[PDB]
C-alpha cells in the first residue's frame, strides 16, 4: 500500500504541527472495517506509543506526553489520515507512524515521519 | 417436468380407481417438505371428513368403513419432497362417490427463509355402473368417417366426369 | 543516357543556381521510375565504381533545374536529397556531411536499427524488470538518438524538399526520441502513462523493415473506402438502440424479492442498509453458485419467482451492472454486443426472462437485419475494394512487362546405379504413401482406458513404421547425389522428421515430439496430383507466408503492440483491485499482469469473444480507459483479419487461379502405376473370364389420361397443400402438456388416421398417372413414397397386432419428416434446396481435406491429454480439491469412503480418443465451449494425478495454433470454394440469379428500374401571388437542409430519457416532442399548399405524410390510452410509432440511400432462404420436443430454455443457429449413467421414465445442426449480399444528345426528300461524308461503311434506323444499353409503321460485297 508522508518535518516550537498522511487504496473506505493506528516512538530501536487509533471510531487515547494537544485531521473516506499536533513542545521530537489497513486490501500500510522542533 | 394433469371423474363400480392430484411447485430447484390430507364429502351430505393423511413416508388411514381398506398410496415414494399426491382406491363401491379435498401443505426452504404454503384441489367422483365412452371419441370418429366417405365420393364423382368428357373428345376426330 | 554519372560538384552546383536563376527572372512530374526509394534500372548500366555512394548530379530533369543531388546504393536505390547546406551550416561538400549520408544510404545501417527494434521489443515484455535494463535502455535511446542525428544532419531539417520531416515516419521517429529525453529528465506522477509510449519504438518497424510502408498505405485506402457503411452501422445501431431503450428500460432490474419482512422493515429501508453478497442472498433470490440475483417478470411467458417471493423492479442491473437498457449509453453497448454477437446468447436469455417470451421478434429482426447484413456489407466493401486494387496492381504490372519487352526492342556405384533404378521404382513411392496411411490409422487407435498388452502393439508398431521410412531415407540418400536430394524440399522435409524420430528413440527424453510424426501425411498431397482440392490448401498457406507475408506480418506486429499497451496499462491495477472480479483475492483465468496473458487476451478479442473480460477489465481500470483499448483491438484486429481473410479468398479461388494455367510435364509415378495396374487387372481379369470358359384395352388409355387431367390440376394441387400443412401443424401440438389437452389428443389421433389415408390415396393417383418408370426415375416422388411408407408401417402395426411395444415407438419419430413434403411443393424452397444440391459435390471435397487436418491435430491432442482431465470435486461446492490435499487418484478414492458427495470425475468432452478429440475441436473452432477445455488443458499433471492451476501453462500454444489453422483456414477454404461454386452455377443457366423463382424475377427487374431512375420532370410553378412565395420558399435547397438539422435534433431528444428520471425532465422532454410534431406537420401543410397536387408523385414526400399522421396518433392515442384504459406494455409499443420521424434521415444521405437499396434488392432472395431455414428449424423442433423433452436441466436446459413445448424449441433452435451457445444445450443430454442421470425418475403427470439423455442422437442432433445452418444462412447471405453489393455500385450508361439525333435527322431530309425513310446505297457514302461530328466518317467512307455488316431491303436500299444503329453503336461501342437501346427503338418504329411488308431485308453490305467481289 503507497502512503504519502514527509520522511521528515521540521516545526517551530509553539507552532500547531500537521503531520500530513495520505494512503493509494482503490478499495472504498468502510468504517465498520477500516483500521488507522498512530503510533509514536522515540528513536528506530525504541518503544512504540499508540495514541489515537481508528477502530469503528476515532479513538484518542489522550496520551500524558501530548497533554490534550493530539487532534485527528484527516478525512478516512478521502483517503486522508493526517494528524494534527497543537503549540508542539521540544518533547514531541521522535518518530510518528500511521499504520492504515483498508479491508478486503490486502496489504498494510505503513508511514513514518520524523518530527524535528526547531527552537 | 411435473405437468398439473386433472382427474378422471367417473369410476365403474366393483373396479379400481385412481385419484389424481398434482401439485407442482412453481420454481423446480427448490427444497420442500410437503404433506397431504384428504377429506371427502359424500353425496348427499354437506361436510367433509378427513380420511387419510400422508406424512413422512407412512400413510395413516382414519377410522373410517366406508374407506376402511380399499385405498392405498399412489403418490410419491420415498421423496419428502412429494410433488404427487395421489390416491388409489381398490375394490370401488357406490359410498365413493362425492367431493374429494386434497390439501396440500408445503415447506419451502430458502436461504434465510422458510414458507409455509398451502394448496387445495377439489376432485369430483361419480360411481356409474359400466364405463360410459366420452363424447368426444364418438363424435371424432364420426366425423373422421363422414370426412373418408365425402372425399371419396367427391374425387369419384369428378373422376366419372372427366373420363366422360375424355372418352369424348377422343373420337371427336 | 546510360553513362549519366556525374559527381554533383560546385560547377554543377553554380549551374543549377543559373538555370533558377534565369527561370526566376522569367516570371510536368518528374519521371516515376526517377523516384528516391525505387531501384535503378538497368537501362543505365553498372555505377562507376568512384560514383556509388557520393553526392551525384540529379537525373531526373525534372529536378534537373531544382537544387538536387542524388545518391545511389551499392544496390542500385535512389536517394533524392537538396543541394542546400542544413541548416545553413553544411554543403553538400562540407566532409562531415559528405561522410554522413555516405553512411546513411547503406544496408548495414538498416540491418542495425531492424536488430536494435527487435531487441527492444522484446525488452519491451518484461512486467518487472532489473536495474541494468535501464541501462540497455539507454544504450537504445542513445541508439535511437544517433541515428536520427545521421539523418537529420545527412538531408536536412530546415530547408528544402527532401529534408528529415518532410516525411511522415521520420515524425514518429522524433516524437519517439522527444519523449524518452523529455520523460527521462523531468517526471510526473502516472510514470506508466508515459512509458506506454515508448511502444512506437516497435511500429518504427514499419519504417525500416521493406515493403510495410505500403501495406500501410493500402490499409488505409481500405479504410477510406469504408466510409458510408460505418455511417450505416452507426444509424442502424442508433434506431435499434433507441427501440430497444424503449422497450426494455428498467426491465433488468427486476429481482424477487422476498415477501414476509421481519421487525416491520420495508423495501426501502432494507435496500439502504445492504451493500454485501450475503445480504443480498438474505433477502433477494440466488440461484446457488451465482453472482447476481435471479430476475423475474410480472407477465405470465417471463420468468417466475419461488413461493414466497415477489418480483420487484429495484436494485443494479447484472454482470456489475454493465447490461442494461436504462441509457442510451448502455444501450448502445449492448446493442453493438449483439451485433458482433459476443456472448448475445445471455442477453438474449436475460431479457427474455425479464421481459417475455414474445420479445423474442427483437432479436430474430436485430440479428438478420442486424449482424448478418452489415458484417456482410462490410465483407463485401472490403472484397471490392481489395479487388480493384489487385486488379489495378495487376493491369499495371502488364503494362510494365510489356514496357520492359519494348526496350528489349566403381563396384559402388554400380549398386548406386542399380538401387537408383529401385528406388525410384514407380511401385516404392506408391508403397511407401499406403506405408504412411497406415502408420497415421495405427497411431490413431490410441485411446486412454488401454490395457497394457495394446500399449507394447503400438509401441513396437511404430517402431517398425520408423525403420520402414528410415530405411527408404538411406536409400534415397545413397542413389540420388546428396546435394540432390537436399535440393527437394519433401526430401528434407522427411528427413528432418525421420532425423527426430531417430533422436527420440535416441533415449534423450523429449517425449514431446513423437507426436509429430503424424505431420508425414501431407505427402499424400504429392501422390493427390494436385487433388482439386489438396494443391489449393498447400498454396494458401503458401501465399500467406510468401506472397501475402507482408500482411501476416503486420497483424503479428499490432498484436504485440496491443499486448504491451495492455499490460503496461491494466497490470498493475490486475493485481491491486483484485479481490472486486475475484472472490479468492487471486488473479482470475484472463488477466494482464504478464506478457502472455495479456497476448492471450488480445487473441481472443480478435477471435471475436471481447465483452467478459472487458467487463473484469472495467472494474479494475475504470469504464473508459479501458473501452477505448479495447474497441480499437476490435475494429483495427478484426479489420486487419478481414483484409487477410478476402485477400487470399479472392486472390486464391477467382479467375485468377484459373488464368495462366500451365502443364506439368511430371508423369506422376500415380498415374503410370495406376495405369499399370489397371492393365495387369483387366489382363488377370480376361485370362479368368478364358480359364472358365475353357474348363466349361382403350379403356384403361382413358384411365390413365383421366387420372394425369386430376393429378395435374390446380384446386388437386392447392388442397394437397393445405393437407401438408394441415398435418405439420398436428405435429406441433403433442408437447409435454398434451395429457391435460384431452380433447384435442383423441382429435388430433383421427386425424393423423385421415391424412394418411389421403396420402395414400395421392399416391395412387400418381401411380395411375404418371407410372412406375416416370415415377420413380424421381427425386420427389422417392421422398413422399418413403413419408408414405413410414406412415403406413406404423398405422398397420400400431392397429393390427403388436400395437407399439417394440421399437415400433422409436419408428414412430419420424413422423418429424412429415413436412419435408412441402419442399417439392413450393418453388421458392426448390430453387435453393437445387442450388445447395449443386454445390455438393465441391463441399465433400474440401470435407476430406479438412478431416485429415483435424484428425492430425486430435491425434496430437490425444497424446497429450489422453486421461489427465480427470479430478476430484466437492459436488456441492462444485470446486476442485486443492492438490495438496488429494495429489493422486487414490486419495480421492479414500476421501469418498469416509467423506460424502465427493467425485472423481471427468469432462464431458475430452480428448480421449479420437472420437472425441474431433468434437473438442469443434468447439474450439467454434469458440463455443473451448474455455473449459483449455482450462483442463492447461492443469494437466498425468494419468492418475489431480491437476494443478497452470501447471502446464504453455500448452496455450496448442490451441492457438489450431484455431489459426483450423478455424481460420478451414473457413477460408469452405467459403472460398462454395463461392465459387454459386459464380459457376450462374455461368452455366446464362448468367442468372440462382435463389429467384420465375415470377420474382419479373418483380427483380422492375424494382431495378423503379430504383434507379436518374431523369425526373420538374414540377410548375403556381400562378397565385400569395402562394407563387412559398413555392419559392420550399424548394430552396436552403429549405431541405434546415429540415436535416430539426431531424437531428429530434434525434438527440429521443437520447437523453434515462431510466429514473426527474419529473420535471419528463414534462419537458414530453412538450419539445409536441413542438417538434407541429414544425414537421408545418412543414408538410406548406408542400401541400405550394405543391397542388403533384405532392403525392414523389415516392418520399409519401413517406413523410404517413410519418406525419403516424407522429400525431401516437401523441393523442398514447394519451388516451393511459387515461381511460391502462396497458403499459401496448403503452410503449405505440410510442415506437416516433421512431418514424428519424427514418427520415436517410432521405439526404446518398451513400446510405444507395446501401439500403442492395438490401431491398435482397429480400426477394433472402425471403426464399429464410423459408428454407424455417422447414428445418421446424423439422428439428419436432426431434427435439420429442427426444430431448426429459433431459435434466443441468445447464443451459433452465425453466425457460429447453425442448419441452414448441415454443420453447422454437426459441432454443433460433439461439444456436448462430451457433451461440451451443454447447450448453449438449452438455445435460451426454449424460448417460448414474450417478449422473436416473434412469428411473418418474415424472409427474406422465408415463415417461428417467431423465437420461441419448449421447449418439444428442451429438448427430447438434452437429448435424450447426452444419446446415453454417451452410445455409452463413454461405447464402453472403452468397446473396455479395451479388446486389456489386451491381447496387454500378451505374447506367445514357450519354445520348438529341442535337446529334436532330443532326442526324436535318442531314437525312437532305438525301430523302420524300421522307420514305430508306436512302440508296451509292448515296450511303456520301450521307456518311456529310455528319458532322461524331457521326462524322472521313473519306474513303467505304472502307468502314461495309465492314457494319448493313442489311439492304429490295432494290439494294438501306432503311434510316439501321443507318442510326449502326452509326450509334460505332461511338458507343457494344455496351450492355445498346440492344436495350435497339429494342425500343424498334418496338416504337412497329408502332408506328405497321407495314412490315417493305422492311424485309435481303442481303447485308458485307454479304453483297462479297457476292461482288
Ligand atoms: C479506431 C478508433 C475506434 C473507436 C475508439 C473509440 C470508441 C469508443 C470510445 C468510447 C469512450 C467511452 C467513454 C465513457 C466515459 C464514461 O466513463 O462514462 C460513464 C458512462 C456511464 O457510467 P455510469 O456513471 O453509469 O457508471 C456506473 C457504473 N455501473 C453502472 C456499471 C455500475 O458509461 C457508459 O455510458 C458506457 C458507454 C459505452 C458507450 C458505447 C461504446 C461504443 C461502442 C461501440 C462503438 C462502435 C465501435
Ligand atoms: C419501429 C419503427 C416504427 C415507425 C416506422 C414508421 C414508418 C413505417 C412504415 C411506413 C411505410 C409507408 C410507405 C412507405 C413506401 C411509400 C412509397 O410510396 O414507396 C414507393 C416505392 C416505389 O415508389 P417510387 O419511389 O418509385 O415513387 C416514384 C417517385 N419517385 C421515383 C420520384 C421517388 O416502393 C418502395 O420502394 C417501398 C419501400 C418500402 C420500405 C418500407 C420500410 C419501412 C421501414
Ligand atoms: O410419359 C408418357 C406416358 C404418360 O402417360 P399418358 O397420360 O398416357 O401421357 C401423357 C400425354 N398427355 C399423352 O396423352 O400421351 O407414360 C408412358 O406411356 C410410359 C409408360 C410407363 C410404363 C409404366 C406403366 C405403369 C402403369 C401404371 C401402374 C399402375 C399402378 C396400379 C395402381 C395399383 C392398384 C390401384
Ligand atoms: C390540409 C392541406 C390540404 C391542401 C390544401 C390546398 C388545396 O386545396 O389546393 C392544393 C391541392 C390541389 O389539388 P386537388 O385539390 O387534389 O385538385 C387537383 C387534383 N389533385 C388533380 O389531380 O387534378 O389540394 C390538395 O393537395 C388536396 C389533397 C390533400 C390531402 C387530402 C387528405 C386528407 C383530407
Ligand atoms: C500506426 C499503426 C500501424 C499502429 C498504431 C498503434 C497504436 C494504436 C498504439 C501504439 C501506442 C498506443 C497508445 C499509447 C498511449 C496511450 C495513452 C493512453 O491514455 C493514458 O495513458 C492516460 C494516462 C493518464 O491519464 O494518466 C490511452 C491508450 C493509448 C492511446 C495507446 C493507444 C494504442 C496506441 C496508440
Ligand atoms: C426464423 C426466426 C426464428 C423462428 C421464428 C418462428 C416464428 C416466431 C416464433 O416465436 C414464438 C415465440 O414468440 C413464442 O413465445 P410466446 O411468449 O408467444 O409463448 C407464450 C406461451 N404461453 C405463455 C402463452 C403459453
Ligand atoms: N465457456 C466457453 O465456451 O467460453 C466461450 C463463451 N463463453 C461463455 N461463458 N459462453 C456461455 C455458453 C457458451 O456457449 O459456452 C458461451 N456462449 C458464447 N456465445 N460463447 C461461449
Ligand atoms: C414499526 O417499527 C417500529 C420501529 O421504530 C417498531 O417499534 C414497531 O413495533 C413497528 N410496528 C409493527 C407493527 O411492527
Ligand atoms: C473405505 O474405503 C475403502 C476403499 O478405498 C473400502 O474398501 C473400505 O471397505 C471402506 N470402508 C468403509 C469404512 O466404508
Amino acid at each position: 500500500m503507497e502512503v504519502t508522508v514527509p520522511a521528515t518535518l521540521n516545526v517551530l516550537n509553539g507552532s500547531d504541527a500537521r503531520l500530513p498522511c495520505t494512503f493509494n487504496s482503490c478499495y472504498t473506505v468502510n468504517h465498520k472495517q477500516f483500521s488507522l493506528n498512530w503510533t509514536y516512538q522515540e528513536c528506530n530501536n525504541c518503544s512504540e506509543e499508540m495514541f489515537l487509533q481508528f477502530r469503528m471510531k476515532i479513538i484518542n487515547l489522550k496520551l500524558e506526553r501530548f497533554q490534550d494537544r493530539v487532534e485527528f485531521s484527516g478525512n478516512p473516506s478521502k483517503y486522508d489520515v493526517s494528524v494534527m499536533l497543537r503549540n508542539v513542545q521540544p518533547e514531541d521530537e521522535g518518530i510518528y507512524n500511521c499504520y492504515i489497513m483498508n479491508p478486503p486490501d490486502r496489504h498494510r500500510g505503513h508511514g513514518k515521519i520524523h518530527l524535528q522542533v526547531l527552537m | 417436468g411435473c405437468v398439473e394433469v386433472d382427474s378422471e371423474t367417473e369410476a365403474v363400480y366393483g373396479m379400481t380407481f385412481k385419484i389424481l392430484c398434482i401439485s407442482c411447485k412453481r420454481r423446480s430447484e427448490t427444497n420442500a417438505e410437503t404433506f397431504t390430507e384428504w377429506t371427502f364429502r359424500q353425496k348427499g351430505t354437506e361436510e367433509f371428513v378427513k380420511i387419510l393423511r400422508y406424512e413422512n413416508e407412512v400413510l395413516q388411514l382414519e377410522e373410517d368403513e366406508r374407506f376402511e381398506g380399499r385405498v392405498v398410496w399412489n403418490g410419491s415414494r420415498g421423496t419428502k419432497d412429494l410433488q404427487d399426491l395421489s390416491i388409489f382406491i381398490t375394490n370401488v363401491t357406490y359410498n365413493h362417490s362425492g367431493d374429494y379435498e386434497c390439501h396440500v401443505y408445503r415447506l419451502l426452504f430458502f436461504e434465510n427463509y422458510e414458507h409455509n404454503t398451502s394448496v387445495v384441489k377439489k376432485i369430483h367422483i361419480e360411481v356409474v355402473d359400466k364405463a360410459n365412452r366420452d363424447m368426444a371419441s364418438i363424435v371424432s370418429e364420426i366425423m373422421m368417417y363422414v370426412l373418408i366417405v365425402v372425399l371419396t365420393i367427391w374425387l369419384v364423382a369428378e373422376m366419372i366426369y372427366c373420363y366422360k368428357k375424355i372418352a369424348a373428345a377422343t373420337e371427336t376426330a | 543516357g546510360p553513362q549519366s554519372f556525374v559527381h554533383f560538384t560546385k560547377q554543377s552546383l553554380a549551374l543549377i543556381e543559373q538555370r533558377i536563376a534565369e527561370r526566376k527572372s522569367k516570371e510536368p512530374k518528374p519521371s516515376s521510375d526517377l523516384e528516391a526509394g525505387k531501384q535503378l534500372p538497368f537501362i543505365y548500366g553498372d555505377i562507376p565504381p568512384g560514383m556509388v555512394s557520393e553526392p551525384l548530379e540529379d537525373l531526373d530533369p525534372y529536378y534537373a533545374d531544382k537544387k538536387t543531388f542524388i545518391v545511389l546504393n551499392k544496390g542500385k536505390t535512389i536517394f533524392r536529397f537538396n543541394a542546400t547546406p542544413a541548416l545553413y551550416m553544411l554543403s553538400p561538400f562540407s566532409p562531415l556531411r559528405r561522410i554522413s549520408i555516405k553512411i546513411l544510404v547503406h544496408s548495414l545501417f538498416s540491418m542495425l536499427i531492424m536488430c536494435t527494434i527487435l531487441t527492444n521489443c522484446i525488452f519491451m515484455t518484461m512486467n518487472n524488470p532489473p536495474d541494468w535494463t535501464k541501462n540497455v535502455e539507454y544504450t537504445f535511446t542513445g541508439i535511437y538518438t544517433f541515428e536520427s542525428l545521421v539523418k537529420i544532419l545527412a538531408r536536412g531539417f530546415c530547408v528544402g524538399e527532401f529534408t528529415f520531416l518532410r516525411d511522415p515516419w521520420n515524425w514518429l521517429d522524433f516524437v519517439v526520441i522527444v519523449f524518452a529525453y523529455l520523460t527521462e529528465f523531468v517526471n510526473l506522477g502516472n510514470v506508466s502513462a508515459l512509458r506506454t509510449f515508448r511502444v512506437l519504438r516497435a511500429l518504427k518497424t514499419i519504417s525500416v523493415i521493406p515493403g510495410l510502408k505500403t501495406i500501410v498505405g493500402a490499409l488505409i485506402q481500405s479504410v477510406k473506402k469504408l466510409s458510408d457503411v460505418m455511417i450505416l452501422t452507426v444509424f442502424c445501431l442508433s434506431v435499434f438502440a433507441l427501440i430497444g431503450l424503449q422497450l426494455f428500460m428498467g426491465n433488468l432490474k427486476h429481482k424477487c424479492f422476498r415477501n414476509s419482512l421481519e421487525n416491520n422493515e420495508t423495501l426501502e429501508s432494507i435496500m439502504n442498509t445492504l451493500e454485501s453478497e450475503e445480504d443480498f442472498r438474505k433477502y433477494f433470490y440466488y440461484l446457488e453458485g451465482s453472482k447476481d440475483a435471479l430476475l423475474c417478470g410480472f407477465s405470465t411467458d417471463s420468468g417466475q419467482c419461488p413461493e414466497g417471493y415477489t418480483c420487484v423492479k429495484i436494485g443494479r442491473n447484472p454482470d456489475y451492472g454493465y447490461t442494461s437498457f436504462d441509457t442510451f449509453s448502455w444501450a448502445f453497448l449492448a446493442l453493438f454486443r449483439l451485433m458482433t454477437q459476443d456472448y448475445w446468447e445471455n442477453l438474449y436469455q436475460q431479457t427474455l426472462r425479464a421481459a417475455g417470451k414474445t420479445y423474442m421478434i427483437f432479436f430474430v429482426v436485430v440479428i438478420f437485419l442486424g449482424s448478418f447484413y452489415l458484417i456482410n456489407l462490410i465483407l463485401a466493401v472490403v472484397a471490392m475494394a481489395y479487388k480493384e486494387q489487385n486488379q489495378a496492381n495487376i493491369e499495371e504490372a502488364k503494362q510494365k512487362e510489356l514496357e520492359f519487352q519494348q526496350m528489349l526492342d566403381p563396384y559402388w556405384i554400380k549398386f548406386k546405379k542399380c538401387i537408383y533404378f529401385i528406388v525410384m521404382d514407380p511401385f516404392v513411392d506408391l508403397a511407401i504413401t499406403i506405408c504412411i496411411v497406415l502408420n497415421t490409422l495405427f497411431m490413431a487407435m490410441e485411446h486412454h482406458p488401454m490395457t497394457e498388452e495394446f500399449k507394447n502393439v503400438l509401441a513396437i508398431g511404430n517402431l517398425v513404421f520408423t525403420g520402414i521410412f528410415a530405411a527408404e531415407m538411406v536409400l534415397k540418400l545413397i542413389a540420388m547425389d546428396p546435394y540432390e536430394y537436399f535440393q527437394v524440399g519433401w526430401n528434407i522435409f522427411d528427413s528432418l522428421i525421420v532425423t527426430l524420430s531417430l533422436v527420440e528413440l535416441f533415449l534423450a527424453d523429449v517425449e514431446g515430439l513423437s507426436v509429430l510424426r503424424s505431420f508425414r501425411l501431407l505427402r499424400v498431397f504429392k501422390l493427390a496430383k494436385s487433388w482439386p482440392t489438396l494443391n489449393m490448401l498447400i498454396k494458401i498457406i503458401g501465399n500467406s507466408v510468401g506472397a501475402l507475408g507482408n500482411l501476416t506480418l503486420v497483424l503479428a506486429i499490432i498484436v504485440f503492440i496491443f499486448a504491451v499497451v495492455g499490460m503496461q496499462l491494466f497490470g498493475k491495477s490486475y493485481k491491486e483491485c483484485v479481490c472486486k472480479i475475484n472472490d479468492d483475492c487471486t488473479l482470475p483465468r484472463w488477466h494482464m499482469n504478464d506478457f502472455f496473458h495479456s497476448f492471450l487476451i488480445v487473441f481472443r478479442v480478435l477471435c471475436g469473444e471481447w465483452i467478459e473480460t472487458m467487463w473484469d477489465c472495467m472494474e479494475v481500470a475504470g469504464q473508459a480507459m479501458c473501452l477505448i483499448v479495447y474497441m480499437m483491438v476490435m475494429v483495427i484486429g478484426n479489420l486487419v483479419v478481414l483484409n487477410l481473410f478476402l485477400a487470399l479468398l479472392l486472390s486464391s479461388f477467382s479467375s485468377d487461379n484459373l488464368t495462366a494455367i500451365e502443364e506439368d510435364p511430371d508423369a506422376n509415378n500415380l498415374q503410370i502405376a495406376v495405369t499399370r495396374i489397371k492393365k495387369g487387372i483387366n489382363y488377370v481379369k480376361q485370362t479368368l473370364r478364358e480359364f472358365i470358359l475353357k474348363a466349361f384395352g382403350k379403356i384403361w388409355w382413358n384411365i390413365r389420361k383421366t387420372c394425369y387431367k386430376i393429378v395435374e390440376h390446380s384446386w388437386f394441387e392447392s388442397f394437397i397443400v393445405l393437407m401438408i400443412l394441415l398435418s405439420s401443424g398436428a405435429l406441433a401440438f403433442e408437447d409435454i402438456y398434451i395429457e391435460r389437452k384431452k380433447t384435442i389428443k383423441i382429435i388430433l389421433e383421427y386425424a393423423d388416421k385421415i391424412f394418411t389415408y389421403i396420402f395414400i390415396l395421392e399416391m395412387l393417383l400418381k401411380w395411375i398417372a404418371y407410372g412406375y418408370k416416370t415415377y420413380f426415375t424421381n427425386a420427389w416422388c422417392w421422398l413422399d413414397f418413403l413419408i408414405v411408407d413410414v406412415s403406413l408401417v406404423t398405422l398397420v402395426a400400431n392397429t393390427l397386432g403388436y400395437s407399439d411395444l417394440g421399437p415400433i415407438k422409436s419408428l414412430r419419430t419420424l413422423r418429424a419428416l412429415r413436412p419435408l413434403r412441402a419442399l417439392s411443393r413450393f418453388e421458392g424452397m426448390r430453387v435453393v434446396v437445387n442450388a445447395l444440391i449443386g454445390a455438393i459435390p465441391s463441399i465433400m471435397n474440401v470435407l476430406l481435406v479438412c478431416l485429415i487436418f483435424w484428425l492430425i491435430f486430435s491425434i496430437m491432442g490425444v497424446n497429450l491429454f489422453a486421461g489427465k482431465f480427470y479430478e476430484c470435486i466437492n459436488t456441492t461446492d462444485g470446486s476442485r480439491f486443492p492438490a495438496s490435499q488429494v495429489p493422486n487418484r487414490s486419495e480421492c478414492f479414500a476421501l469418498m469412503n469416509v467423506s460424502q458427495n465427493v467425485r472423481w470425475k471427468n469432462l464431458k468432452v475430452n480428448f480421449d480418443n479420437v472420437g472425441l478429440g474431433y468434437l473438442s475441436l469443434l468447439q474450439v473452432a467454434t469458440f463455443k465451449g473451448w474455455t473449459i477445455i483449455m482450462y483442463a488443458a492447461v492443469d494437466s499433471v498425468n494419468v492418475d494425478k489431480q491437476p494443478k492451476y497452470e501447471y502446464s501453462l504453455y500448452m496455450y500454444i496448442y490451441f492457438v495454433v489450431f484455431i489459426i489453422f483450423g478455424s481460420f483456414f478451414t473457413l477460408n477454404l469452405f467459403i472460398g470454394v462454395i463461392i465459387d461454386n454459386f459464380n459457376q452455377q450462374k455461368k452455366k443457366l446464362g448468367g442468372q440469379d440462382i435463389f429467384m423463382t420465375e415470377e420474382q424475377k419479373k418483380y427483380y427487374n422492375a424494382m431495378k428500374k423503379l430504383g434507379s431512375k436518374k431523369p425526373q420532370k420538374p414540377i410548375p410553378r403556381p400562378g397565385n401571388k400569395i402562394q407563387g412565395c412559398i413555392f419559392d420558399l420550399v424548394t430552396n435547397q436552403a429549405f431541405d437542409i434546415s429540415i436535416m438539422v430539426l431531424i437531428c435534433l429530434n434525434m438527440v431528444t429521443m437520447m437523453v430519457e434515462k431510466e429514473g428520471q426527474s419529473q420535471h425532465m419528463t414534462e419537458v422532454l414530453y412538450w419539445i416532442n409536441v413542438v417538434f410534431i407541429i414544425l414537421f406537420t408545418g412543414e408538410c401543410v406548406l408542400k401541400l399548399i405550394s405543391l397542388r397536387h403533384y405532392y403525392f408523385t414523389v415516392g418520399w414526400n409519401i413517406f413523410d405524410f404517413v410519418v406525419v399522421i403516424i407522429s400525431i396518433v401516437g401523441m393523442f392515442l398514447a394519451d388516451l390510452i393511459e387515461t381511460y384504459f391502462v396497458s403499459p406494455t401496448l403503452f410503449r409499443v405505440i410510442r415506437l410509432a416516433r421512431i418514424g420521424r428519424i427514418l427520415r434521415l436517410v432521405k439526404g444521405a446518398k451513400g446510405i440511400r444507395t446501401l439500403l437499396f442492395a438490401l431491398m434488392m435482397s429480400l426477394p432472395a433472402l425471403f426464399n432462404i429464410g423459408l428454407l431455414l424455417f422447414l428445418v428449424m421446424f423439422i428439428y423442433a419436432i426431434f427435439g420436443m420429442s427426444n430431448f423433452a426429459y433431459v435434466k436441466k443441468e445447464d443451459g436446459i433452465n425453466d425457460m430454455f429447453n425442448f419441452e413445448t414448441f415454443g420453447n424449441s422454437m426459441i432454443c433452435l433460433f439461439q444456436i443457429t448462430t451457433s451461440a451457445g451451443w454447447d450448453g444445450l449438449l452438455a445435460p443430454i451426454l449424460n448417460s449413467k448414474p450417478p449422473d442421470c436416473d434412469p428411473k425418475k418418474v415424472h409427474p403427470g406422465s408415463s415417461v421414465e428417467g431423465d437420461c439423455g441419448n449421447p449418439s442422437v444428442g451429438i448427430f442432433y447438434f452437429v448435424s445442426y450447426i452444419i446446415i445452418s453454417f451452410l445455409v444462412v452463413v454461405n447464402m447471405y453472403i452468397a446473396v449480399i455479395l451479388e446486389n453489393f456489386s451491381v447496387a455500385t454500378e451505374e447506367s450508361t445514357e450519354p445520348l444528345s438529341e442535337d446529334d439525333f436532330e443532326m442526324f435527322y436535318e442531314v437525312w431530309e437532305k438525301f430523302d426528300p420524300d421522307a420514305t425513310q430508306f436512302i440508296e446505297f451509292s448515296k450511303l457514302s456520301d450521307f456518311a461524308a456529310a455528319l458532322d461530328p461524331p457521326l462524322l466518317i472521313a473519306k474513303p467512307n467505304k472502307v468502314q461503311l461495309i465492314a457494319m455488316d448493313l442489311p439492304m431491303v429490295s432494290g439494294d436500299r438501306i432503311h434510316c434506323l439501321d443507318i442510326l444503329f449502326a452509326f450509334t453503336k460505332r461511338v458507343l461501342g457494344e455496351s450492355g444499353e445498346m440492344d436495350s437501346l435497339r429494342s425500343q427503338m424498334e418496338e416504337r418504329f412497329m408502332s408506328a409503321n405497321p407495314s412490315k411488308v417493305s422492311y424485309e431485308p435481303i442481303t447485308t453490305t458485307l454479304k453483297r460485297k462479297q457476292e461482288d467481289v
